[PDB]
Parts: C-alpha cells; sequence; structure tokens
C-alpha cells in the first residue's frame, strides 16, 4: 500500500539518527537511499496518473460529488504522506550535514546525493561568509566548551615540522610536549595533531 | 513537528476503521484497485489516513472502532501497576498515539489515566536515570519496557546526570 | 549549529563559567598599588580598580576566574565565603533536617564553588578540608532526598523550587521540563 | 497497630463495595435460588464469588492494595462481609475469588520469590503430581452420653487459615471435664476436601539451559479436582511459608529452608496463546454461515497449517481426525471406537514433524511424544508413591492424559518394541490395563493417535513392498485408520512452487518489531478454526443414512475386489461421519461417503 | 559485648561515610545508587577497607562470621541516613566483598581455613532452587502466648528451649505473617579442570548464596568466589562435619544469560567497540582468521564454523509453527585432518558450549535423563549435554562411533529444538536451542 515505502524510509531515518546520536564524534552518515527514494517518486508519479485519470473522468461524471471526491482525497493524502516521509529523511540528513559543516568543514563523500554534496558546499560557503563579515573578531566556527585554562600542556601526537605562529614557532616533533597558550594551538587540537586537554 | 521522525512513525501505525459508505475504486485499500469498498467494511488503516477519513463526510466516511491498545484490558493494566507494565510491547509509541487519540476524541478519562501513567513511570525512570556506575540488571530490564518517547526522555535525563557526575569528580 | 546536548540546557562547564563570573574575596601576595615616592590590568568585563590597587594580605574582592588564575600561581589565596565553613554548613544541615519541605537558603552557586575551591584552593581553608567535603556531601544527599519527594507532585500547571541550586536545577532540567511538557500536552489535548 | 481494631471498618467498606457493584449481590442470590430449587426439586453451585479486582480498585484503592499486599488481614473481613450479605438474602461461610490486572503479582513458579511471601499472587503454569483428595477435619462434635450436651472442638493448621493460628493436634476428645465418656458424632462433624498439586513453570518460558521450576498449591472444598495433570492453568492464592524450617533443635542441619505453598483461591484453565472457548451468538452465526459455503471442507483444510505447502490430502485427513466420528456402544457394553488414527511415513524433510507440531497447537487437548524419549510405562501409566500419604498411586502417562483428545508421536518407528507393545491396547480398545504393584485397574485412553515415521531405509524405496519399506508390524499398521506414504520426489515445477512458498514463509515479520530485530484464496484464522472444531465436536452427532450407506458399500467392495481388510469399512464410516461434522449436518449423506472414499482411495492407492 | 558491637558498627559507619578517593565518596555514592534501583546491598573492595583502617580488616578477617553482620547493620544505618529524612523502611543490606587476595585452589582448602575468608575459583556444575531462610522470626509461646522475636544472621540458630516468663516442654512456635524471609540458593562448584592433580577425579564443593547473589551464575560458567569456608552438621564417622562455603561474593569471568533471556549486559565502551567492529569491511576474513589460527588451511570449514557460531534468525509464525534458527555442521573425513582440534576450538570460543565424544555419550546422557531424588523417593528430570548447550553449541566429536539408538535420540532436539520426554509419569517438551 502507498504508505509503506515512506515507512521504510523513515525507519531508515530513525536508525541513522541513532547512529549519529550515540557518539561524540561526527559519525560518517550512511548511504543515501536512492533506491527507496526512486520507488517512492515512481509511486508518487503513479498517484499523479491516478489523479489525472480521475480528473479526466469527472467529465464522464460517475458519482463524482462523493465517489470522485473520495478517490481524489485518498490519493491526495497518500501523496501528502509520501512527501512527509521524503522530507523527514532529507531534513534529518540535512541537519547532520549542517552539524558536520560547523564541526569541521566551516573551520565518505560518496554517501551524499549530488544535491547534498553541492548543498554542503553552499552551506560551508555560508558559514565562511558569516565569520568573514561583521562579527569577524569572534571565530564563529570555534568551540562551544568554555575556555577553562589559558595555558595548557599539549603532547605532539603526529609530526608536522616547523610552523610559525603569531610571534614564534612550534616544531611539531613526534612525542614532544609543549606548555603553551591554548588559543595558539586550538586549530591543531581540532585537526588532530595535539593530544592533551 | 512536521519533520519529527518519531511523529512520522507514530502516524504510520494502524487503527480499526469501519467504512460508512459504498465507494467504488478504493478497493486498493483492500489490495485490489478494481473493486469498491462497502459500508460496514471493517479495515485497518494508517492513522495519517484514518484521522482524516473520520472527520470528512454529514456522517464521516469512516468510523474509528476502539483500538485494543486503549481497551478496558489495557486501561485496567495501567491503573493497577504503571511501573511494571510493558508499554513497549503494547505499542512502541503509546504516549504519542494516546495524545493523538485524546485530541481526536476529547476523552477526559483517558487523559487522566495517561497523565497518571506518565507521572508514576516518570518517578521510576528518574530513579534509573539518576543511578550511575562507579549496566545494572535492574536497570537493564526496565529500559526494555520503555516507549521510544520515554527512551528519549531517559537518554536525555541520564546523560544530564552522567555529565554532571563527570564534571563534579573529574578535574 | 548548536550541538544536540546544548539545545535546551547548559553544560556543567558552562555552569562553571557562569559561577566563575562571581566576585570572591582574596588575600593578594603581590603589590600593585604604586607609592608616590609598568602595566595595569585594563579589563573590560569586570572592574579594573581592585587588581590595580592590590597590597599583600590586604584582603580585596575580584572576579573568581582572575582569583583562580592568580591562585594557579602562589600570588593569591582565596578566602572561603562565610557559608563554606564547618559551623555554617552544620547549621544548614540542621535546617535541612528540620524543614523537610523547604530547601535551605544556600547560595545558588554552592556546589559549583565548593567543587572549584576544594580543587584549586585546597590549602586556603581554615577548617580541615576533609570535614568540609563531608558536610557538602551531607547537604547534597539530603537535598537529593527532597528533590525526589518534590518530583511526586509534577503538574500540567507549574512548580516551585525556592532555594534549589543552579547546578541542581541544571541537572534536573532536561527531565522536569520534559515531563511537565508531556503532562501539558496530555491535558491540553483533552480540551474541547 | 492491631488488626482487630480495623476489622469492622474493613467489613463495612467491603459491604459498601458489594452494595455498590450490585452484580455481586445478584450473583449471590442467583447461587442461592439455584441451590434451593435443586435441593427441593428431587447439581449444587458453590458458596464462592469471583470479584473483579478492578472493581475493588476503582471503589477503594487502599482496600484493594490491602487485598493484594496483606491478604491475611483483608480477605477475612471481605469474606465476613460477603457472608453477611448472603445472610441478608432470604433463607455457611462464603468464600472469595479474584480476577484481573495483578501487575507485579502476576508470576510463575520461577519468578515467585521469597519477597512475595504472604502476598496474593497469580501464577501461570502446568499442573503435575496432583495428590489424592482427602477429607481434612475442621470441626468434630461429641455427644456426652451422661451429660447430654453436644461438645465440640475446632481444628487448625497452617493450610486451613491465612494467619498462623495456634495448631490443634488432630486428636478426638474422649472425656468430658467431669470424666464422662464422649462419643464422636460424624455427620454433625465437619470436614473440608483437601488437595495438593504441583504447578510447574511452562517450558516455553524457562531461560536458556535451566529446567522448569515448580511450586505446590493447596486447594480446598469446591476448588478440589478442578484440574488434572497436564492442564495448563492460572492459579490465584496467598503465597505462604509453613513449618519450623529446622529451627526446632532436633534438626541439626543449619542450611535447609522453610516449606512454602500457595493457598489457592481460584483456578482458571488456559489455552491462550481458555481451554474451552466461549461462543457468542455472532460466533454461532458465523460458524453456520461458513458451513453453507459449498467447498467448506477445502477451505478449512487449506486453513490448517498455512505455512505448509501441499500435502492437501493429509491436511484434509488431519481436519477429519480433529473431528472424529461418533463412538458406538452396543449390547453387553460392546464398543466401536470413533477416533481416526493417522500414520505419516515417508522421506525426510516432508513436513511430517511440522504437521504434528501444528496439530499440537490446534487441537483442544494434545500431548506430544517422541519415539526415543518415550518409555512404554511413561506412555500408559506409572506407579508412584504419593508422599502426601505413602500409598502406591498411578501417574497418568501421555495416552491417558490425551483422553478425549489427541496424541502426537514423532519419530514413531524409532520406538523400542516394548514401547509399541503398549500402544496396541490404546489403538484397539481405547484403554490401558494395569496389573502390577497390587494395582489391578483399567484406564480410559480415548484419543486420536497421529504419528510420524520414516521407512527402514532413510528414504522410501519404491522397488520394495510397503511391509518391507515400513518397520512397524502389520498387527500395528492395520490399527491406523489412514496410512499415508509421502516422498520428497524431485521435480522442478513442484520444487519451484514449494521453494517460493518457503521463502515467503521465512520472510515473515511479526507486528511491531523493527526490521531485523530478534523476537522476544479465502482462509479462516486459527482461533476461528479452533472454535469451529469445538462447535462441531460439541453440538452435532451425525446420524448414518441409507443414501450414504449405498455409496459406502459400493466403494468398499470396489476397493477390496481389485492391503484392504474388514477394518477399512468402519474407517470409511468414520471419515464420512467426520465430514458430516464438517458440514455441521445432523445426517451423513452421499457427499460425505464420496469424499471419505476419495480420501481413503488416495491413502491406499497414492491416487 | 554489645558496647564493643556498637563500636564495631560505628567504625563501619565511619568507613562508609568517610572513605574517599579522588574527591568521590565511592561507598556513599554506591549505596545511594543501589538504593534508587532498589537493590539493598553494597559491594565493598577489601583493598579499600584495608587502606582505610587495617584494624577493621583485622577484626573482619579474624572472625568474619561475627563481624559481617555488624558491617551489614552499619550499612543499613547509613542507608537510612542518606535516603530517608531523619525526623519528618529498608531490609538488612547484604554485604558483597570484592578481593584480590591469593586464591586457595579448591582441593587445598581444609581444617586450617574453617571460618576464614577464602578466595577460590571453579566451574559451577549445579544450581538449586531458591529455598527460603528467615532473617526475622516472630515467635510466641504455645501456652501463655508470650510474644517475642528473633533476628537471625545466616553465618552460624534455633528457637528457645523454654518460655521467657508453666508452659510445657518445648513451647515456641513461629508466626509467619510478621516473620521475614530471604532467598537462599545452593551451588555446587567443581575445581578448575587444568588444576586437577594427576589421575585424580575432579573434586567439588557445595556452597550457598542469598539475597542478591542468587541466580547470578548458572551451570557451566567458570567463576571466582569469595566466601567464608565453613561447616554444617549433617544428619549422617565420628566428630566429622561437612564443609561448605558461605558465599560473600561472585565474579564470573563473563556474565551470560544467568537469569536473562531478553535482558542483556554490555558496557558503552564494548558496545561502541562492537559497533565499529561490525562496520569493518574485512570483518568476515578477520573472524575466519580468528577461528583456530594454528590450524592450517580448511578455510571453508572455518567460514562454516563462523556461521555455526553466529546462527540464523529463529522465527515463530501466526500458523503457530516455529522455524529453526541455529545451524548444524558435520565434519566427515580422513584421520589427522584437525576435525577434533576444530571442535575443541569451537567449544573454547563459543559463549555457551559442551564437548562430548560419541562413544562417551548416551541417549539420555545427551538429551535429558530421568533421575530419582533419593530422600524424596520421587522422580525428577536432569539435563544432558543438549540442555547444558541450550543457547549455544554442542561439539559431538567421535560421532560415527556413537551407538545408533543414542544417535537417533538427537533428531528432535537437533531439528525441532525440543526434547519430548515421556517417562516415569513425567511428560514435558524441554527446550534445546542448540
Ligand atoms: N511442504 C512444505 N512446506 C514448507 N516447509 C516444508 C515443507 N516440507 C518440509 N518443510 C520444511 O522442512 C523442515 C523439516 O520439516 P519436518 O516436519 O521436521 O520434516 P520431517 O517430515 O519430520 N523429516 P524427518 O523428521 O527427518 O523424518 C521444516 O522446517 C519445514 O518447514
Ligand atoms: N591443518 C593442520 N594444521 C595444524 N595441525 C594439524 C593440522 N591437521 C592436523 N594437525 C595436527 O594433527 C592432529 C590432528 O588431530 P585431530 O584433531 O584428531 O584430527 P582429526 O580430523 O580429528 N582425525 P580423527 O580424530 O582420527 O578423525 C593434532 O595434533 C594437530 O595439531
Ligand atoms: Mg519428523
Ligand atoms: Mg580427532
Ligand atoms: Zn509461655
Amino acid at each position: 500500500m502507498y504508505g509503506d515505502l515512506g515507512n521504510k524510509l523513515v525507519l531508515e531515518a530513525k536508525r541513522t539518527k541513532q547512529l549519529y546520536a550515540r557518539s561524540n564524534q561526527d559519525v560518517n552518515l550512511p548511504m543515501y537511499h536512492e533506491d527507496i527514494i526512486r520507488n517512492i517518486l515512481k509511486e508518487v508519479s503513479n498517484l499523479r496518473k491516478n489523479t489525472e485519470y480521475l480528473k479526466e473522468q469527472q467529465q464522464l461524471g460517475m458519482l463524482d460529488d462523493k465517489v470522485a471526491k473520495c478517490q481524489y482525497f485518498v490519493t491526495l493524502l497518500c501523496m501528502e504522506r509520501n512527501k512527509r516521509c521524503l522530507l523527514a529523511y532529507q531534513r534529518l540528513r540535512t541537519d547532520i550535514l549542517d552539524s558536520m559543516a560547523w564541526n569541521n568543514n566551516g573551520l565518505d563523500t560518496n554517501n551524499l546525493s549530488h544535491q547534498e554534496q553541492e548543498y554542503l558546499k553552499e552551506y560551508c560557503d555560508l558559514i565562511t561568509d558569516l565569520k568573514s563579515g561583521d562579527l569577524v573578531d569572534i571565530d564563529l566556527s570555534g568551540s562551544l566548551v568554555p575556555p577553562s585554562d589559558v595555558f595548557i600542556d599539549v603532547r605532539v601526537l603526529k609530526d608536522a615540522g616547523e610552523i610559525q605562529t603569531e610571534y614564534g614557532v612550534f616544531n611539531l616533533i613526534k612525542d614532544s610536549q609543549f606548555f603553551v597558550r591554548q588559543s595558539d594551538v586550538e586549530r591543531l587540537i581540532q585537526q588532530g595533531y595535539l593530544q592533551k586537554i | 513537528g512536521y519533520y519529527d521522525i518519531d511523529d512520522v512513525l507514530a502516524d504510520g501505525t494502524e487503527f480499526p476503521c469501519k467504512f460508512q459508505y459504498d465507494i467504488p475504486g478504493l478497493g486498493y485499500l483492500e489490495n485490489n484497485p478494481g473493486r469498491p469498498i462497502t459500508k460496514n467494511t471493517k479495515l485497518n488503516l494508517p492513522l495519517w489516513l484514518a484521522r482524516i477519513l473520520a472527520i470528512v463526510g454529514p456522517v464521516p466516511f469512516v468510523e474509528l472502532l476502539p483500538p485494543d491498545m486503549f481497551s478496558t484490558k489495557v486501561m485496567n493494566a495501567i491503573k493497577t501497576d504503571p511501573v511494571a507494565l510493558d508499554l513497549h510491547s503494547i505499542n512502541s509509541h503509546f504516549f504519542s498515539l494516546a495524545i493523538k487519540w485524546i485530541m481526536l476524541f476529547s476523552e477526559k478519562e483517558l487523559a487522566n489515566v495517561v497523565s497518571e501513567l506518565l507521572l508514576q513511570r516518570a518517578q521510576e525512570l528518574n530513579h534509573h536515570a539518576s543511578s550511575l556506575s562507579i549496566t545494572n540488571i535492574a536497570t537493564s530490564t526496565f529500559l526494555l519496557k520503555l516507549e521510544e518517547m520515554e527512551k528519549e526522555i531517559y537518554k536525555k535525563s541520564h546523560e544530564s546526570y552522567k555529565d554532571t557526575k563527570r564534571w563534579m569528580f573529574k578535574k | 549549529s548548536l550541538p544536540a546536548h546544548l539545545q535546551q540546557t547548559f553544560s556543567p562547564e558552562e555552569i562553571q563559567f557562569i559561577v566563575e563570573n562571581e566576585p570572591i574575596k582574596i588575600f593578594p601576595r603581590i603589590t600593585t598599588r604604586q607609592k608616590i615616592r609598568h602595566t595595569r590590568w585594563q579589563l573590560i568585563t569586570t572592574d579594573d580598580k581592585a587588581l590595580n590597587n592590590m597590597v599583600a594580605m590586604r584582603s580585596t574582592e575580584v572576579v573568581l576566574w582572575i582569583a583562580l588564575l592568580l591562585k594557579q600561581q602562589s600570588k593569591c589565596s582565596i578566602v572561603a565565603p562565610q557559608w563554606l565553613t564547618t559551623k555554617e554548613l552544620d547549621r544548614k544541615i540542621q535546617y535541612e533536617k528540620t524543614h523537610p519541605d523547604r530547601f535551605s537558603e544556600l547560595p545558588w552557586n554552592w556546589l559549583v564553588l565548593a567543587r572549584i575551591l576544594f580543587n584549586k584552593a585546597k590549602d586556603d581553608f581554615h577548617d580541615p578540608i576533609h570535614e568540609l567535603r563531608g558536610k557538602i556531601q551531607d547537604l547534597r544527599e539530603i537535598r537529593q532526598i527532597k528533590v525526589l519527594k518534590g518530583l511526586k507532585y509534577l503538574n500540567e500547571s507549574h512548580l516551585q523550587l525556592d532555594n534549589l541550586s543552579l547546578l541542581e536545577i541544571n541537572e534536573l532540567r532536561p527531565f522536569i521540563t520534559e515531563i511537565m511538557d508531556k503532562l501539558r500536552e496530555i491535558h491540553t489535548a483533552s480540551l474541547t | 497497630f492491631a488488626p482487630d481494631a480495623v476489622f469492622g471498618d474493613r467489613v463495612r467498606r467491603f459491604q459498601e463495595f458489594l452494595d455498590t457493584f450490585t452484580s455481586y449481590r445478584d450473583s449471590v442470590r442467583s447461587i442461592q435460588v439455584y441451590n434451593s430449587n435443586n435441593a427441593a426439586n428431587y447439581n449444587i453451585l458453590p458458596h464462592r464469588i469471583i470479584i473483579s479486582l478492578d472493581d475493588l480498585r476503582e471503589f477503594d484503592r487502599s482496600f484493594w492494595s490491602g487485598i493484594l499486599v496483606e491478604p491475611a488481614y483483608f480477605i477475612p473481613p471481605a469474606e465476613k462481609a460477603l457472608t453477611d450479605l448472603a445472610d441478608s438474602m432470604d433463607d455457611h461461610p462464603w468464600k472469595l475469588s479474584f480476577k484481573g490486572s495483578f501487575g507485579a503479582h502476576a508470576l510463575s513458579p520461577r519468578t515467585l520469590t521469597a519477597q512475595h511471601l504472604n502476598k496474593l499472587v497469580s501464577v501461570e503454569g502446568i499442573v503435575t503430581k496432583t495428590s489424592l483428595v482427602r477429607p481434612k477435619l475442621i470441626r468434630s462434635v461429641h455427644y456426652a452420653a451422661k451429660t447430654g450436651r453436644f461438645h465440640y472442638r475446632d481444628y487448625t493448621d497452617a493450610t486451613t487459615t491465612l494467619t498462623t493460628r495456634i495448631p490443634t493436634p488432630a486428636i478426638y476428645p474422649t472425656e468430658d471435664t467431669e470424666g464422662n465418656k464422649l462419643t464422636t458424632e460424624y455427620g454433625y462433624s465437619t470436614f473440608i476436601d483437601h488437595q495438593r498439586i504441583t504447578v510447574q513453570e511452562m517450558p516455553e518460558m524457562a531461560p536458556a539451559g535451566q529446567l522448569p521450576r515448580s511450586i505446590d498449591v493447596i486447594l480446598d472444598d469446591d476448588l478440589v479436582d478442578k484440574t488434572k495433570p497436564g492442564d495448563r492453568v492460572n492459579v490465584v492464592g496467598v503465597f505462604k511459608s509453613l513449618g519450623a524450617g529446622g529451627m526446632n533443635q532436633s534438626n541439626s542441619n543449619t542450611l535447609i529452608g522453610f516449606k512454602t505453598l500457595i493457598l489457592g483461591n481460584t483456578v482458571y484453565p488456559l489455552h491462550a496463546r481458555a481451554a474451552r472457548q466461549m461462543l457468542t451468538d455472532f460466533d454461532i452465526r458465523n460458524i453456520n454461515k461458513l458451513s453453507k459455503k459449498k467447498d467448506i471442507f477445502d477451505i478449512l483444510s487449506q486453513s490448517l497449517a498455512p505455512s505448509i505447502y501441499g500435502h492437501d490430502h493429509i491436511k484434509k485427513a488431519i481436519l477429519l481426525m480433529l473431528m472424529g466420528g461418533v463412538e458406538k456402544n452396543l449390547e453387553n457394553g460392546s464398543h466401536l471406537r470413533g477416533d481416526i488414527n493417522i500414520l505419516m511415513v515417508g522421506d525426510p524433510s516432508t513436513a511430517k514433524s511440522q504437521l504434528l507440531r501444528f496439530v499440537l497447537n490446534t487441537a483442544s487437548l494434545a500431548i506430544a511424544t517422541t519415539g526415543r524419549g518415550s518409555s512404554g510405562v511413561g506412555l500408559t501409566a506409572a506407579v508412584t508413591t504419593d508422599r502426601e500419604t505413602g500409598e502406591r498411586r498411578l501417574e497418568a502417562g501421555a495416552m491417558v492424559l490425551a483422553d478425549r483428545g489427541v496424541v502426537c508421536i514423532d519419530e514413531f518407528d524409532k520406538m523400542t518394541d516394548v514401547d509399541r507393545v503398549a500402544i496396541h491396547e490404546v489403538m484397539e480398545q481405547q484403554t490401558v490395563t494395569i496389573a502390577k504393584a497390587g494395582i489391578h485397574t483399567t484406564l480410559n485412553a480415548r484419543c486420536s493417535v497421529i504419528a510420524a515415521a520414516n521407512p527402514v531405509f532413510g528414504q522410501y524405496d519404491v522397488n520394495r513392498d510397503p511391509h518391507q519399506n515400513i518397520a512397524l508390524p502389520d498387527s500395528l499398521l492395520s490399527r491406523f485408520d489412514l496410512l499415508f506414504v509421502v516422498t520428497d520426489d524431485i521435480n522442478e515445477i513442484r520444487d519451484r512452487s514449494i521453494s517460493e512458498h518457503v521463502l515467503r514463509t521465512h520472510r515473515y515479520l511479526p507486528p511491531g518489531y523493527l526490521e531485523g530485530e530478534p523476537v522476544r484464496p479465502k482462509l479462516v484464522t486459527i482461533p476461528f478454526l479452533r472454535k469451529y472444531v469445538q462447535y462441531a465436536k460439541e453440538r452435532v452427532i451425525p446420524q448414518l443414512t441409507q443414501e450414504a450407506i449405498n455409496v459406502i458399500v459400493k466403494n468398499y467392495t470396489d476397493l477390496r475386489n481389485d492391503p484392504i481388510t474388514a477394518r477399512t469399512l468402519e474407517t470409511l464410516i468414520r471419515l464420512a461421519t467426520a465430514h458430516a461434522k464438517v458440514r455441521l449436518s445432523k445426517t451423513v449423506n452421499k457427499v460425505d461417503a464420496k469424499v471419505a472414499a476419495n480420501l481413503l482411495r488416495f491413502a491406499l492407492l497414492g491416487e | 559485648n554489645d558496647d564493643d558491637n556498637t563500636e564495631i558498627i560505628k567504625s563501619f559507619k565511619n568507613f562508609i561515610l568517610e572513605f574517599r578517593l579522588d574527591s568521590q565518596f565511592i561507598y556513599r555514592d554506591q549505596l545511594r545508587n543501589n538504593i534508587l534501583v532498589k537493590n539493598y546491598s553494597l559491594t565493598v573492595n577489601m583493598e579499600h577497607l584495608i587502606g582505610y583502617n587495617e584494624d577493621i580488616y583485622k577484626k573482619l578477617s579474624d572472625e568474619p562470621s561475627d563481624i559481617i553482620p555488624l558491617f551489614e547493620t552499619a550499612i543499613t544505618q547509613v542507608a537510612k541516613r542518606i535516603s530517608i529524612l531523619s525526623r519528618a523502611s529498608l531490609p538488612t543490606f547484604q554485604l558483597i566483598l570484592n578481593s584480590n587476595a591469593n586464591q586457595i585452589p579448591l582441593r587445598d582448602l581444609d581444617s586450617e581455613h574453617v571460618s576464614k575468608i577464602v578466595r577460590l575459583s571453579g566451574i559451577i556444575i549445579s544450581t538449586s532452587v531458591l529455598s527460603s531462610r528467615a532473617t526475622y522470626l516472630s515467635i510466641m509461646c504455645r501456652n501463655c502466648r508470650h510474644t517475642t522475636s528473633i533476628t537471625i544472621n545466616n553465618f552460624n540458630v534455633s528457637l528457645p528451649r523454654s518460655c521467657l516468663s508453666n508452659c510445657g516442654p518445648d513451647p515456641y512456635i513461629i508466626i509467619h505473617e510478621s516473620s521475614k524471609f530471604i532467598d537462599q540458593q545452593f551451588l555446587k562448584l567443581q575445581e578448575i579442570p587444568e588444576l586437577v592433580p594427576v589421575g585424580e577425579m575432579p573434586r567439588n564443593l557445595t556452597m550457598t548464596c542469598d539475597r542478591y547473589l542468587t541466580n547470578k551464575v548458572i551451570p557451566g560458567t567458570r567463576v571466582t568466589i569469595v566466601g567464608i569456608y565453613s561447616i554444617y552438621n549433617s544428619k549422617n564417622g565420628v566428630a566429622i562435619r561437612t564443609p561448605y562455603i558461605k558465599i560473600l561474593g561472585i565474579q564470573s569471568d563473563v556474565e551470560t544469560s544467568s537469569i536473562w533471556n531478553s535482558v542483556t549486559m554490555f558496557t558503552e565502551e564494548e558496545e561502541e567497540e562492537f559497533l565499529q567492529l561490525s562496520r569493518n569491511p574485512k570483518l568476515y576474513e578477520i573472524l575466519t582468521n580468528s577461528i583456530a589460527p594454528s590450524i592450517f588451511g580448511n578455510e571453508d570449514i572455518k567460514k562454516a564454523i563462523v556461521c555455526l557460531l553466529m546462527g540464523g534468525s529463529k522465527k515463530i509464525l501466526p500458523d503457530g509453527m516455529r522455524l529453526r534458527g541455529d545451524i548444524n555442521v558435520l565434519l566427515l573425513g580422513d584421520p589427522g585432518t584437525a576435525k577434533s582440534q576444530l571442535l575443541k576450538f569451537v567449544e573454547k570460543v563459543s559463549p555457551i558450549a559442551v564437548y562430548t565424544s560419541g562413544k562417551g555419550s548416551s541417549a539420555a546422557g545427551l538429551t535429558a535423563s530421568v533421575q530419582r531424588d533419593p530422600m524424596t523417593r520421587e522422580f525428577y528430570l536432569e539435563g544432558g549435554a543438549m540442555v547444558l548447550a541450550d543457547g549455544g553449541v554442542v561439539c559431538i566429536d567421535e560421532f560415527d562411533k556413537m551407538r545408533d539408538e543414542d544417535r537417533v535420540a538427537i533428531h528432535e532436539a537437533m531439528e525441532q529444538q525440543t526434547i519430548s520426554i515421556a517417562k516415569a509419569g513425567i511428560t514435558t517438551v524441554l527446550n534445546s536451542r542448540t
């Protein structure tokens, strides 16, 4: 029956929601269900053909004030349901992509639809437009854990050689350790090169 | 919410419907597009459809028969022992569906019973959410009997307690 | 753009950040008040005057994140607030035991500030710190009993929690608001 | 706090409850007038009421939770109030029973726990080891020969009362206070019937690798003999401890525990997935409506085992075997059996065991057995000592427990022959005879045996005769009504059909479970089918008729005059009579004889 | 005496209320967290008790049968003080002990260990039903109805011999309505197989647990035990008494299906580890490599063994029919092809398994056997290898040498997942999901 593929798709939605919600990291979101979506869209096209057939046959006039009213209303509701299921799935994966944008890309691509890939590009362009405009003195893409300590120990987890910072350098020797201003290394903690606190 | 996935799922559950008219062409609800639906046909329809056909008509096109999940058997089981009851086995979305049913047919008795159920289970749920490790079988059994609605409230509550305990004891 | 767990509550770290904005009394171990016979603090979130005019062991009041930053070094000692002493905590325990319905009027920051100062200023207490930790524990346990008694009376209408701490509130918030919301939704659904 | 001070208030509150929910007053008066009529008219209803425990909750939650959590202090005032109500009706202590919504007090013999002691509990299980019924002395009356007065003595033990009253040593008086000789007056003295049963945990519920637990129930007066062994049951009663538990210093053992019991208040037989299903007039009308559909026998037999492809003639025979023909009793008490006995012998993986398991789930009363797992004694009946008294007593085996039911036997040819020697009397005479241990008795075993077997070789060998293929003696095979031979004979069309059916069968998902989650063309439903079988067994006894006889004799002579024997004829009569039961018809007719002959022709010829 | 008992109780109350590591009062928190979920016990690590005040541990280890009840009493008092408002009821809390003391193997325990705290290990071979023991007897005199009560602690008790002020020769009876009771279970522990001496039969101990330690472990599980090695005076030499262990703590190597069928126990870290393991692309190859890694080749057999360990999905249909989920594999072939070694590995890795050899087996010995309970003089049913393997694997080595009527007995339990017994007046269909 016409609601079923929508239910399969939103059960998929719920499972990917749980997959994302169980962990602190961004779990790489699962494959876009192109096949179920195409089955739904074909089902919607069939329901559209049924409305077309019926609105043709209202010229022929069979009991239309009730019977055609009922057939039309039911198939219309089937289409509303299928729209709701499709938009619920797409809105969840949109929400997760927005989260990933702010977490990393605004500072696994095969699993997205091409609309979702170019959407993620445009949304990263938007985040960068915000932190590049007014309010620029705040790195709007930065962390939301409050700054507890200004100086921190950090252990170098992967090697990256000599890099400059605002008034000096760090030579990121493997398994060396710094005592350093947190604001001068936060980018490297996010990028996974530095370990502690 | 329109995009609230647990609401989209809850709307997908099915309720017993009794049709009030002979209507051609709707037989695909009875798995054959080529035949009518007849008056006093008794059929299970999803709530996203049954909700609408029970109001449009005049007599509406459908009457909704009392579902088993709100039968006198289940209501009596609720009214004896709210915390021991396996609502998940009754229906995984029983609270959302009860809210929808109360709204669809204004029913003070069910509103009171479901409020009593929610409050008395909220006590036990908070006890298991507050208790933390330093999973316990007594907790592990209780979380089976929770709805998806209650599982969400439990995860959020328990995560709050766990986060607070973490902050208090780890430097 | 906001994480799922920060959507409708504060993290315990954010609660600490809020509490860290409170003034606290310190004994300086540096002198910054210049005699008539060099860098100044030049703050913008809080008052600059006290830090610019410190003299060693003349007690003075500064915002707590600065007091902790100084106490990270030997350059300060943080005077415990008057409530955070053995006799005062014992009076609050007796109040809690004496009045089952009310919460005692400990300040809203009490658990957070006790945690902060027991960890970062363990040597500044006049009382032995093990007793202060014990009595803070007594208070949290008794207040938690009262919390459980209170949750038996959740409503579709409202609730009153006179002297509950910021941290205790924040710990309970994603439960109480959810349950009262769902009781409201059940109740309002019944209305014609 | 002392119970007596609150007894009066508890009495009047239960009196107000009974006055409020006046259906209980109507029930009391209905019982009374029934008993008065049947006493005068020259069979008796008991002085017992089942109260919906929900009604007592909705009336007064405090008293309701008193009945649940402190029954020793709340059932005696409730029964006193009920007795006073019965007294208030026009012209003996009345007892209570309970139904509904026990919550955490709904248990099994496993999860019943020492925390539940002295509470009112409901336990689901299967009955085993029912004791003998014995009169238990509760009051004795004595005529003092010289004094003229009738003295009396009450008695007590831990089973007679919900509270631990002081014990009374079961001694009869013999002398007055003045020393005058007493004489005991039976008939004025009072005895209750007493029975002790073991309720065992349902094996389907027992967790991985643990055997079923069991507990002992006490039943008094009218509850006695409400169950036999093998009955699946729900018992409601007060879970109690009794005895010294080794605290009496003659017992040196430190570690033994206290004995525990349920003192029973009501006993409900079960087949929920009730042993006898209730039928509404809607059910009656639907059952009759379906019986007039011209091909109803095909509909019902196709509705048997819908997850088994094919095997149409076997499912037809199974349906007629669930609805066996009428048993005849003749001069000198001579007897002709009415069961239909089926043997499925054939290749492996031909659904023989699955069909037995469907029958086990569909008949009103079915007992499962397997060839190796069954002893001949374990099949008929076994002598044991009843530890309640110390006497040698028979324990019913599978054939006796299935009386007025069916027996399923899987792996039947794997039996040892001293087991099969014990099958013969059940098949031939519907009875078993015991002549051992000083016990010399005969027991009823009136049941349809349906059995599954393989040939002596792993698969049926069409090069060789049935007596050479089939292990069993002809002296046993001739006792079965229908001997079916099945084969897994390879064929691409049938293999395609059965395969796609089996894949549809394995793609099932029960309601509410998520995808891949583990578990905790018209056809009737199995509950409907069970109701139809019960209706037809109870309410129609088809009478044989000459127009059917003509078909029967024509077909019997034709089958015989081309394995056939004299017993084949009454098998045809049984099959026709059962098909008349399928039609719900008071007469057997030519259609029934035609179907019976067609089906037996399939069984004999492989038609 | 009760002055010293009061001081012991106060010392333990202080241990609960004062013991602290890294800013957390672990025993106050554990006691509260246990009270909320309504398990009235406390798990104490004796390292912490030693570290707090070694005099207390000296008192406890000198005479645990007198000191454990006082510790339990202390726990009750703290439980009330931290969960019930003082001046606006709970049972006696069980004390559970965790320990890392040196183990005594089961065969070495003897007269020097009587009444000492003992740590050991073994395999549980049997678990009895939950008998009921009194914690508190309400008592009265049969004649004058003098009423009193006896509190009982289960460490080695009786009724009084005569009335506490004529009442006759043996005057007291129990009042069961106001008496209180607890669950008591008997376990039989057999010593570890690789610790049995040369040519010895494996020795076993009867042992008891109560309150929350009941139903915690099941037959076949390998466990470590903390308990008071102790004595009881059996009804049966001269001046000879039966040894047993009063269990104070159980720690299985892993917990599985002890009293749970739909319930589970997994930590977040191991669940996440299993989740990311499930997502691995080379998972089947890694699992195949894990099977019998010292056995060369036989790759399709290892693949099949993975499938047998995992099993399919069991199903129950509206027909009422049941569809078999578990999988059966036969290794038939030449000598020294590592078949027995593969069966040994499968019995080693499976969470539930039994290994038997066909010539060592019996029909009853495999499915289930009828037994007669001697002092009851009454028949009962005891489980064979199929019952003990229920929920797992049975490794039937040496299968072709199994006698044919023993071999035939496997058929039903192997396909229908059930054992249909009909013997000695017993009739049941036991489950065997193997
Ligand atoms: N016609 C059928 N339709 C569906 N499943 C079938 C059919 N025939 C056999 N099977 C399947 O075959 C399996 C074995 O069935 P079972 O009843 O044990 O066979 P059997 O005749 O008893 N063989 P055996 O015990 O070795 O003599 C079951 O899982 C059935 O579902
Ligand atoms: N592929 C192999 N890799 C390693 N060791 C092997 C291999 N095959 C055999 N062995 C060794 O040879 C012995 C195999 O014995 P076993 O496991 O009993 O084989 P089997 O197949 O059971 N033969 P049998 O019991 O006579 O039927 C062990 O000592 C193994 O270590
Ligand atoms: Mg079979
Ligand atoms: Mg070998
Ligand atoms: Zn006395």
